[PDB]
């Protein structure tokens, strides 16, 4: 009885509203295999949660530091004063080691549900992990999981899906116009007709490559825009 | 039921925890064959035991003798016994020791008797764990000690390989390299001196000389797989 | 049931999926006769195994050339090795055919009369040359680690892996020859050029592969 993505369209058999934010939308039928549907659901949560942090970071960073131009914020010379011109090789080493541990733990949970709940060092500590992708426990200090969990999952995925669309709008707008999200919004308001996608779509403002501390990094736009 | 290398995984069938240090790690299934595992069991102990002695020696050499580079100790050392005099004693002594150990691995209990002296003999034992004269003193339970031996041994095997690649890349000793890391931890990692991306590849230079002149002959000294370095 | 090279086309009758890497690809019915199929199964493995050695050797030496270690290109190594080391080519060629002839004749008469080479005639070796299957010698000489004597399920998995990497290597060795003829540069020299400008540097623009271009 739930509303579907389009009017008068039959939902797939395997989509029966069990998961949150289920509109019965699967034109490519990628969820037919039950095991594949679980894995894709996790990746949707990862993209949804990472994207929401991405959108929040870009917007908040723009307000606090208007001039950083997040697209270029990755360059070492643009880092804050304490970290300015830090050796990117050492900086990457921290991320690889720390992310490899965290992500393998999450991965092992998917392979064998409930195996990696307990802390490895300090015996006794555990997380409830009521459902895959929702560890809870220490990950939910405020205890919002208690109550109408199903509704909260719906709110999370719907906002997360919007963030995914929104963030890729930031990327394409930066590539085409060379301005951040808020800056582009101001430009449209000033001259709604003269300054819009109909004009900017034909230009890609990203240089072919950059030199990061002597290492050349290729760069590209998402379409063959006029460099 | 027992701690595993990857918690939550299922150990392979051929691994059941009987051997010390059996944490169920065998992704390639090299130990599936019963006879192959028996041989591989011996080599792990021998490799680990050699590595532990070697790693301890290199550290002690640097502390006691900081000037000499353990990598260059081969040519630096001078003794009256000469190059080939040392090698001759080493070959014959090692040939005897290794063959006897090898014979016990094939047919256990046949080389326990002392050749020269009749009265002395080695008590019954397991392959790879000789007893009696070799083990005058045992701090505690053997089962616990065997696990301690392999775990330290496995770490030592990795440690020695760390010395070689650090020595070849940084051209320094183990402790000297560590002091460099503590000085500038961010700018000294392998990530901070090498990187490969589509279109460019930067690798550290091999700091060991290509060739070594030692008593009128030239000894090649190649960096290990220098062409595949990151 | 099992996947096939051309989805929707029933596999040939003589290909029942028992062999490793079987996708029912035999459009010309070259292996319809059961006895001839045994000969080609082993011919494919020998071709695949040599190609894997060839591809790995060509790739590794090419990396040595690009990095500047001084290795010559695979198409010049033969001339360089002979001249630099002062080797008589006809003597080296003859030695190869004695060693290959002895080793490969033994493989020939094991195919004709399986188990015949494990009779102790050759230096008293009686079990290292018995053979496990067609094209899979086994034994403690050709399989010292006993990966064919351990788990049965995983050994069948390796047979699938061996043939597919062998077929991929065979295609690669054809790529090395075709690329050298069209371009006249080394394998990784071509790879570097493609990564530089993939759009404007490839076979469609080399001026050879597509003459009408
Ligand atoms: C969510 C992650 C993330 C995203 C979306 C971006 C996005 C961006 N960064 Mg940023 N970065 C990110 C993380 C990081 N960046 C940096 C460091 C930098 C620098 C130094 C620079 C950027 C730049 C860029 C731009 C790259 C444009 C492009 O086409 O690149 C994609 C180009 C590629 C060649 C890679 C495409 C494939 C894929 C993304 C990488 C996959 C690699 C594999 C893991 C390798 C595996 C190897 C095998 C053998 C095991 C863009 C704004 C550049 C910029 O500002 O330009 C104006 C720039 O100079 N970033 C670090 C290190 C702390 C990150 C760590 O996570
Ligand atoms: C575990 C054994 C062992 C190891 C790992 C090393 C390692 C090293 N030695 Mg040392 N040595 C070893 C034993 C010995 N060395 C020497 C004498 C020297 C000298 C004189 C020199 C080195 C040098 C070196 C370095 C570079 C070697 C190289 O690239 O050679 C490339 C490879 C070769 C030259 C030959 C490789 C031989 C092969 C691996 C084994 C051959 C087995 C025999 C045929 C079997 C018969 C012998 C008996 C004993 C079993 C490297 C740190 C050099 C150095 O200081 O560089 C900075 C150097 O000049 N070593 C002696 C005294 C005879 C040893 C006795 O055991
Ligand atoms: C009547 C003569 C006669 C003929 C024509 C053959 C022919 C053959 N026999 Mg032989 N045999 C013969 C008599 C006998 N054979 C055997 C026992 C065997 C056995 C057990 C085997 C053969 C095999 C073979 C084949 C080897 C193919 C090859 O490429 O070899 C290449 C030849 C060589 C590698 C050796 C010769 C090399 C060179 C001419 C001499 C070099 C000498 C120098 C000292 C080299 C030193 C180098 C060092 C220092 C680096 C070949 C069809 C083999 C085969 O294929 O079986 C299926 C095999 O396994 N024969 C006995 C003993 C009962 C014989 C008695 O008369
Ligand atoms: C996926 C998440 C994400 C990522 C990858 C980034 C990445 C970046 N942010 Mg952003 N940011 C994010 C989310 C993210 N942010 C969010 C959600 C917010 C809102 C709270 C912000 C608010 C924000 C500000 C206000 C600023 C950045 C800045 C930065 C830069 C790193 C500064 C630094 O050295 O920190 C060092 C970090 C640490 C030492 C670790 C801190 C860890 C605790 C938990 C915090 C870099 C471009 C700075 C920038 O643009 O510099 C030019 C900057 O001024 N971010
Ligand atoms: C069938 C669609 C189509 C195709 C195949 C092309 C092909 C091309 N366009 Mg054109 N273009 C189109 C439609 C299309 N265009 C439309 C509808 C517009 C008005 C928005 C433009 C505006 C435009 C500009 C301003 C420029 C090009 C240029 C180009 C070249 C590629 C480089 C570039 O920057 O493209 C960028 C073009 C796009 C990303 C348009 C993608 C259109 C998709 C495929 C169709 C669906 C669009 C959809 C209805 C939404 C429209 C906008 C929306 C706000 C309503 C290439 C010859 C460049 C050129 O002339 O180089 C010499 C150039 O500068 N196009
Ligand atoms: C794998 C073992 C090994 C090897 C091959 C070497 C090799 C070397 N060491 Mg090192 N060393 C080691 C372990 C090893 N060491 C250990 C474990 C220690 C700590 C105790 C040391 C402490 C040490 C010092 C303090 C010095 C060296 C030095 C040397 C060099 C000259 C040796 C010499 O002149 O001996 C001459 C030989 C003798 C005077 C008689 C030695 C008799 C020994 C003690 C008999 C041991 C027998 C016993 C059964 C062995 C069990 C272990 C074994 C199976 C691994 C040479 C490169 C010297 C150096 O740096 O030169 C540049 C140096 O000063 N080593
Ligand atoms: C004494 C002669 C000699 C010399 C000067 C070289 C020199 C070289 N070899 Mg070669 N090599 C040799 C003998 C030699 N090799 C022998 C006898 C073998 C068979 C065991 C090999 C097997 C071999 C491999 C597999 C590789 C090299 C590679 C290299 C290059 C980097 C150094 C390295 O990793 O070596 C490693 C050498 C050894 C571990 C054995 C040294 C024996 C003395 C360098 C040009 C590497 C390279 O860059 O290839 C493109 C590489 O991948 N060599
Ligand atoms: C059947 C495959 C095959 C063939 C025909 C060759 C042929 C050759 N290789 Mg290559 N090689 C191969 C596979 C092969 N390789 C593989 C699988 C690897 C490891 C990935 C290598 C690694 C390698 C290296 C590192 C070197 C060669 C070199 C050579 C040349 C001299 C060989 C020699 O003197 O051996 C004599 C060896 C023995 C008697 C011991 C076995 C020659 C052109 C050398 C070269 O090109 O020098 C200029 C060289 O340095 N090869
Ligand atoms: C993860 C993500 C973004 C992450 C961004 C991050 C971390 C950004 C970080 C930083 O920016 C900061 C904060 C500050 C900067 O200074 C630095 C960087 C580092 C740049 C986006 C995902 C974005 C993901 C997107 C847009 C995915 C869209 C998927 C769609 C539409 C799929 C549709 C369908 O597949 C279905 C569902 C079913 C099928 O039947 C039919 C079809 C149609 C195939
Ligand atoms: C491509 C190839 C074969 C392809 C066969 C195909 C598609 C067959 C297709 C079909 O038949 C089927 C299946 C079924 C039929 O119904 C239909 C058709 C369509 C007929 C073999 C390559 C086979 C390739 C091989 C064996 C390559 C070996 C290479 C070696 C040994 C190289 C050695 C060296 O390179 C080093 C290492 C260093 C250098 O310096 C020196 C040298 C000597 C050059």
């Amino acid at each position: 009885d739930r509303k579907l993505w389009a009017p008068g369209v039959v939902a797939p058999e395997y989509l029966k509203g069990d998961l949150a934010g289920d509109y019965g939308w699967d034109p490519l039928g990628l969820g037919a295999d039950p095991t594949a549907l679980k894995w894709y659901r996790q990746s949707e949560l990862q993209h949804a949660r990472w994207a929401m942090l991405g959108v929040a970071g870009v917007l908040v960073q723009e307000i606090v530091k208007p001039d950083v131009y997040f697209y270029e914020a990755g360059l070492p010379q643009n880092l804050p004063e304490p970290f300015t011109n830090i050796n990117m090789g050492g900086l990457l080493a921290w991320e690889f080691i720390l992310m490899h541990w965290v992500e393998v733990r999450r991965w092992q949970d998917y392979k064998n549900f409930g195996s990696v709940n307990e802390d490895p060092i300090f015996k006794g500590n555990k997380v409830p992990n009521p459902e895959m992708g929702y560890p809870g426990g220490i990950f939910d200090p405020f205890g919002f999981s208690k109550g109408n969990l199903k509704e909260l999952q719906t709110k999370e995925i719907k906002n997360g899906r919007l963030a995914m669309i929104a963030y890729m709008a930031f990327i394409l707008q930066a590539q085409a116009t060379g301005k951040g999200p808020l800056a582009a919004l101001s430009a449209h308001l000033s001259n709604p007709f003269g300054n819009n996608i109909l004009k900017n779509i034909g230009t890609c403002t990203v240089p072919h490559s950059v030199d990061v501390q002597g290492l050349t990094i290729p760069l590209t736009c998402l379409w063959p825009g006029s460099q | 039921s027992r701690p595993l290398w990857l918690p939550g995984s299922t150990p392979p069938a051929h691994l059941k925890g009987d051997l010390p240090g059996d944490f169920g790690f065998d992704p390639l299934g090299l130990g599936a064959n019963a006879e192959s595992l028996k041989w591989f069991k011996e080599s792990e102990l021998v490799h680990s035991r050699w590595a532990m002695a070697a790693v301890a020696g290199i550290l002690v050499q640097e502390i006691v003798r900081p000037d000499v580079f353990w990598y260059n100790a081969g040519k630096e050392v001078e003794s009256p016994l000469g190059p080939l005099g040392l090698l001759a004693v080493e070959f014959f002594l090692m040939h005897w020791v290794e063959v006897r150990r090898w014979q016990d691995l094939r047919k256990p209990g046949s080389v326990d008797q002392d050749p020269i002296f009749s009265q002395y003999k080695l008590p019954p034992h397991e392959v790879g764990y000789p007893g009696g004269v070799f083990a005058p003193f045992i701090p505690g339970d053997l089962a616990e000690l065997k696990v301690k031996e392999i775990k330290n041994g496995r770490l030592a095997m990795l440690a020695f390989v760390g010395f070689v690649m650090a020595a070849q890349v940084t051209g320094k000793g183990p402790i000297a390299a560590l002091q460099e890391h503590l000085a500038d931890p961010w700018g000294t990692t392998i990530f901070s001196k090498a990187a490969v991306v589509p279109g460019q590849a930067v690798a550290p230079p091999c700091k060991i000389p290509a060739s070594v002149s030692y008593k009128g002959i030239e000894i090649p000294t190649p960096c290990f797989l220098q062409g595949l370095w990151p | 049931v099992r996947p096939v090279w051309f989805p929707g086309n029933p596999p040939p009758a003589h290909l029942d999926g028992s062999l490793a890497g079987d996708y029912g690809f035999d459009p010309l019915f070259l292996g319809q006769e059961p006895q001839t199929l045994k000969w080609y199964v082993q011919a494919e493995l020998v071709h695949g195994r040599f190609a894997m050695l060839g591809a790995a050797g060509i790739i590794l030496t090419s990396i040595g050339a690009k990095v500047g270690l001084g290795f010559p290109e695979w198409y010049d190594a033969g001339k360089v090795v002979v001249e630099k080391n002062n080797i008589d080519f006809p003597t080296l060629m003859v030695i190869q055919f004695y060693l290959m002839g002895w080793a490969e004749t033994k493989r020939w008469y094991d195919f004709k009369n399986p188990g015949s080479q494990a009779d102790g005639s050759f230096l008293g070796f009686t079990e290292e040359f018995k053979g496990l299957e067609n094209g899979y010698p086994g034994g403690r000489f050709f399989d010292p680690m006993g990966l064919s004597r351990g788990d049965a399920a995983k050994y069948q998995e390796y047979k699938q892996k061996e043939v597919k990497n062998g077929r991929l290597a065979m295609i690669a060795c054809l790529g090395f020859a075709a690329q050298y003829a069209a371009t006249g540069k080394g394998p990784l020299d071509n790879l570097a050029d493609h990564l530089a400008d993939p759009n404007h540097v490839n076979f469609a623009t080399n001026g050879v592969s597509i003459p009408i271009a």
